[PDB]
């Protein structure tokens, strides 16, 4: 069908421009749809920002027309949003999509790219192991994880086992620290039977830093 | 310019359950109103279009209605999987408007946590730091507290928790509690516990270690 | 302004093209045009849609839809007409933006003949 893939920086500092492109395949933008910018800021509601026809005709959000740029690139099958003067207000998932209309039957979005809106700078994090004090078969289940500790900004991934275990996995959301640093825990319940034998390891990117960590669990 | 106010804001209902979720346009814009399921972490996925065709692949369990100024998403038989934000879009101008959301969870039976505790590792506890770990596993409802006791002293502004989103297959939650100490603090106590206070627990779980194991 | 849909009556004879023409304008540059037939139940049977992009995947080449250069004229011809095309149809014009409507032509009728 067709995939759209939004990219651009996860950390705008306050009063500078916004940039995200959406990289548009399996189809050409060239045609009869409109191609929209929609934002969702942490725990809230869809905000459509602004759409754009491949001519490059738009149409724009009323309370964003200020500071929203919507292009199009048919040359690249891509298209931008600018947003300028950003406040923490802007902190939110930014998607881009294949907007839908009342003359077909169906619609596509990226996956979305948080932006955040800070002046604080790029920390990468330390992956500590969540073990039990003593190793018991005492009860048939277990539990291990990766505390994954001071960080910014979000997100942080975890897989366990390059993503071959996923069966008990619980990653639990980043908490916001007093320091002004994220903390994530990451836990997988296994057979205390299988602690003995396999191995379990979490993968920790923190993309923002270039940290890639794979930390054994024992 | 089209508003859309939608009901309700949250509701909690059980499996097999028939659900309303009502969204109302300012003005009348005929059938052109589409309603979307986003999952958490997820792009919104359309579930129907022009007010009540359900696109074809979406479960029958999803039906629309309504013309005009009033419309309704219907789930017949709720399932565990349907846990989501659901959406109306209105599709009749420039500029797009989305209704405020309904956040559906699915009320199950009582479930008591699993409590797991955690120790610092000796990796963290040389940066001068200890970070403490009770894991709650697998229950329901999401009311749950966690008190943690260092030599029976009962910890209070020292710890911060989180929740996953609700389970897709078994519609349970779990919860990490994380005690911050200085090193010099975690040094001065011997005895770390965990006490889970839960409506599936008659009284509460404690999990301990001792420091120096 | 609804789409015109002209002619009103086409009389052809089997084997040749039937073509109709759906004309607007005052509509922006965001448009579909929808071709349809009207089936035995008085229900609108989609035969095209225009441009290529909002064609249902099974669209029948027989059924081909033009442009014509002023922008507002379509041809929307039946290849090799068969005495059984003989019936009622009509074009609809859907405006996307800023203002989305969809507006109908009035019915025209297609009599496919026998040659001789």
């Amino acid at each position: 069908q067709v995939q759209l893939q939004e990219s651009g920086p996860g950390l705008v500092k306050p009063s500078e421009t916004l940039s995200l492109t959406c990289a548009v395949s399996g189809h050409s933008i060239r045609g009869s749809y409109f191609w929209g910018w929609i934002r969702q800021p942490p725990g809230r509601g869809l905000e459509w920002i602004g759409s754009i026809y491949h001519s490059g005709s738009t149409y724009t959000n009323p309370s964003l027309k200020s500071r929203a740029t919507i292009s199009v690139d048919t040359s690249k099958n891509q298209f931008s949003l600018k947003l300028n003067s950003v406040t923490a207000a802007d902190t939110a998932v930014y998607y881009c999509a294949r907007d839908l209309d009342i003359a077909t039957t169906r619609d596509y979005w990226g996956q979305g790219t948080l932006v955040t809106v800070s002046s604080a700078s790029t920390k990468g994090p330390s992956v500590f192991p969540l073990a039990p004090c003593s190793r018991s078969t005492s009860e048939s289940t277990a539990a291990l994880g990766c505390l994954v500790k001071d960080y910014f900004p979000e997100p942080v991934t975890v897989s366990w086992n390059s993503g071959a275990l996923t069966s008990g996995v619980h990653t639990f959301p980043a908490v916001l620290q007093s320091s002004g640093l994220y903390s994530l825990s990451s836990v997988v319940t296994v057979p205390s039977s299988s602690l003995g034998t396999k191995t379990y390891t979490c993968n920790v990117d923190h993309k923002p830093s270039n940290t890639k960590v794979d930390k054994r669990v024992e | 310019d089209i508003q859309l106010t939608q009901s309700p804001s949250f509701l909690s209902a059980s499996v097999g359950d028939r659900v309303t979720i009502i969204c109302r346009a300012s003005q009348g814009i005929n059938n052109y109103l589409a309603w979307y399921q986003q999952k958490p972490g997820k792009a919104p996925k359309l579930l129907i279009y022009a007010a009540s065709t359900l696109q074809s692949g979406v479960p029958s369990r999803f039906s629309g209605s309504g013309s005009g100024t009033e419309f309704t998403l219907t789930i017949s038989s709720l399932q565990p999987e349907d846990f989501a934000t659901y959406y109306c879009q209105q599709l009749d101008s420039y500029p797009r408007t989305f209704g405020q959301g309904t956040k559906v969870e699915i009320k199950r039976t009582v479930a008591a946590p699993s409590v797991f505790i955690f120790p610092p590792s000796d990796e963290q506890l040389k940066s001068g730091t200890a970070s403490v770990v009770c894991l709650l596993n697998n229950f329901y409802p999401r009311e749950a507290k966690v008190q943690w006791k260092v030599d029976n002293a009962l910890q209070s502004g020292n710890s911060q928790e989180s929740v996953t989103e609700q389970d897709s297959k078994d519609s349970t939650y779990s919860l990490s509690s994380t005690l911050t100490l200085s090193k010099a603090d975690y040094e001065k106590h011997k005895v770390y516990a965990c006490e889970v206070t839960h409506q599936g627990l008659s009284s509460p779980v404690t999990k301990s270690f001792n420091r120096g194991e | 302004n609804p789409p015109t849909f002209s002619p009103a009556l086409l009389v052809v004879t089997e084997g040749d093209n039937a073509t109709f023409t759906c004309s607007f304008s005052n509509t922006s540059e965001s448009f579909v045009l929808n071709w349809y037939r009207m089936s035995p139940s008085n229900q609108t049977d989609k035969l095209a849609a225009f441009p290529e992009d909002r064609s249902q995947p099974g669209q029948d080449s027989r059924f081909r839809v033009t442009q014509l250069p002023n922008g507002r004229d379509f041809h929307m011809s039946v290849v090799r007409a068969r005495r059984n095309d003989s019936g009622t149809y009509l074009c609809g014009a859907i405006s996307l933006a800023p203002k989305a409507q969809i507006k109908e032509s009035l019915r025209a009728e297609l009599r496919v003949t026998e040659r001789r």
